[PDB]
């Protein structure tokens, strides 16, 4: 989901 | 009426200086409004030369088309904050981008001046057109702390990390003064608008995602000042400041709410005007 970050992987 | 075409009725005018500002790419849970997502956009040093038409068809109307454009890329700066967090006000990432590029920028605005008042020395009237300015950045490298700062360090020198452009665009209308003393001249124009289109679009690289956020009904604040001497009956070698404040407005977001786009610019320009005939 991670909004607006750079990199992903918001788990 | 046939409108006037004599050489005089015709001026154009050219000016070079520096552009600088600072865009918002901003993001928000749709139900609590807790800001989630910042993007700082900087406009550090951009080159740009600005040109302007302007024809009196008749005494009591002008009609204008103005506009600058970036020279080169020029230098910026990009910031990003994401409060994943909502229990915590502080961000949880933020990462900062020096090596961000202004890739172009550039504004249009084709307008026309109805002039109400005038006398020798001062003419006023009000004025209304359509603008509209863009701003492409590309961010590059950069640091970073993650996760409450569990996560820190660097991007790799040179990659690209993500890619943003804005557009605003917006009838306006506007009050325009001209006051002339000799060889003297002063020009002055504060614009509004209650309707500012805009939209971004973001490419972010290193995640294949691309997203797109449009908002409408936002206000915009604008003035122009000039100050010259004319040199001859028909040249005027002058100087322009002139200031640009896009609201935030409240709009959709799209992955290939609610969504903001913002921005505010500076022009610092100096130049010439030629009056034909
Ligand atoms: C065009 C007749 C004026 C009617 C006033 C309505 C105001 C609405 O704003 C429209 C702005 O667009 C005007 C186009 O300006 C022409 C610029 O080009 C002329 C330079 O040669």
């Amino acid at each position: 989901k991670c909004p607006g970050r750079v990199v992903g992987g918001c788990k | 009426l046939i409108p006037n075409i004599s050489p005089d009725s015709f001026t154009v005018a050219a000016s070079t200086g520096m552009l600088s500002g600072k865009s918002h790419e901003m993001l928000y849970d749709a139900e609590t409004g807790r800001k989630i997502s910042q993007l700082d956009w900087k406009i550090k040093n951009v080159a740009i030369l600005k040109g302007d038409i302007s024809w009196d068809p008749y005494s009591f109307l002008t009609l204008n088309a103005r506009g600058w454009t970036s020279l080169a890329s020029g230098s910026g700066n990009m910031d990003n904050y994401d409060w994943m967090n909502e229990n915590q006000s502080e961000w949880t990432d933020h990462s900062s981008h020096p090596a961000t590029n202004v890739n172009h920028a550039n504004e249009y605005d084709l307008n026309v001046k109805g002039w109400l008042l005038q006398d020798e020395n001062y003419k006023a009237g009000i004025t209304a057109g359509y603008q509209e300015t863009r701003f492409s950045w590309t961010a590059t490298g950069g640091s970073y702390s993650y996760n409450n700062g569990a996560y820190t360090g660097n991007f790799p020198k040179g990659v690209r990390v993500i890619g943003y452009n804005q557009r605003f665009s917006m009838p306006y209308i506007g009050l325009a003064g001209q006051y002339r003393i000799n060889d003297f001249e002063l020009n002055a124009l504060f614009k509004f608008s209650d309707w500012v289109r805009a939209h971004d679009n973001d490419e972010h690289y290193m995640r294949d995602l691309t997203f797109r956020e449009k908002t409408s009904g936002s206000r915009y604040y604008g003035t122009v000042i000039n100050a010259g001497y004319y040199v001859t009956p028909n040249a005027k070698v002058f100087a322009e400041f002139t200031y640009s404040k896009y609201d935030e407005g409240k709009g959709g977001t799209q992955t290939i709410d609610a969504a903001g786009i913002s921005n505010k610019n500076y022009t610092v320009t100096a130049g010439l005007q030629y009056r034909f005939g």
